[PDB]
C-alpha cells in the first residue's frame, strides 16, 4: 500500500529548469557557431581580420596573402 | 595598350590647348604607367608650395 506520491520539486527560475535548459544547450552551441561564422563573414574584408585570423589557417589561408606589385601602387 | 598611346598623344598634341584637370599623376599608375613613371613626369613640373617663413 502506497500512502502518498513520490515526487519532489526541481529548482526552477522564471520557468526554466535544469532538465529543460540542459536540452538546449547544443542549440545554443550551434547558434553561437552560426552568429561566429556569420559575424566573420560580416568583416572579411576588413583588413586586420585577414591580417590576424584568415591568412593563418592552414592551407585556405594563402587566400588571404595578396601584395600590390609596387609598380601598380600610387600610395 | 591603347590607354597609354593615348596618353602619348594628349601630352605631344592636345594638352598645349586642353587642359585635363580631373586626373591626378596616381590616377595613371596601375593603368598605362609604373609608379616610377608617374612620380617622374610629376617631379619634372613645380607646383605652388606653402608660403616660406618669410611669407
Ligand atoms: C543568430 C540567430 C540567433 C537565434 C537564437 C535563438 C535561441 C532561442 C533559444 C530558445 O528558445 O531556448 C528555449 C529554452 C527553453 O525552452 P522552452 O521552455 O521554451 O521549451 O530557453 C533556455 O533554455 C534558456
Amino acid at each position: 500500500y502506497v500512502k502518498k506520491p513520490s515526487y519532489k520539486i526541481v529548482p526552477h527560475f522564471l520557468g526554466f529548469n535544469i532538465p529543460t535548459v540542459s536540452k538546449w544547450i547544443p542549440i545554443f552551441g550551434i547558434w553561437g557557431a552560426a552568429a561566429g561564422i556569420g559575424a566573420l563573414f560580416l568583416i572579411e574584408g576588413v583588413p586586420r581580420t585577414r591580417q590576424d585570423i584568415l591568412s593563418k589557417i592552414p592551407i585556405i589561408g594563402e587566400h588571404w596573402i595578396r601584395e600590390i606589385p609596387a609598380s601598380d601602387n600610387p600610395f | 595598350a591603347s590607354l597609354r598611346r593615348g596618353y602619348q598623344v594628349y601630352k605631344e598634341v592636345c594638352a598645349a590647348c586642353h587642359s585635363l584637370d580631373r586626373i591626378a599623376w596616381r590616377n595613371l599608375v596601375g593603368v598605362t604607367h609604373t609608379t616610377d613613371e608617374a612620380k617622374a613626369f610629376a617631379e619634372e613640373l613645380e607646383y605652388d608650395d606653402e608660403p616660406d617663413d618669410e611669407g
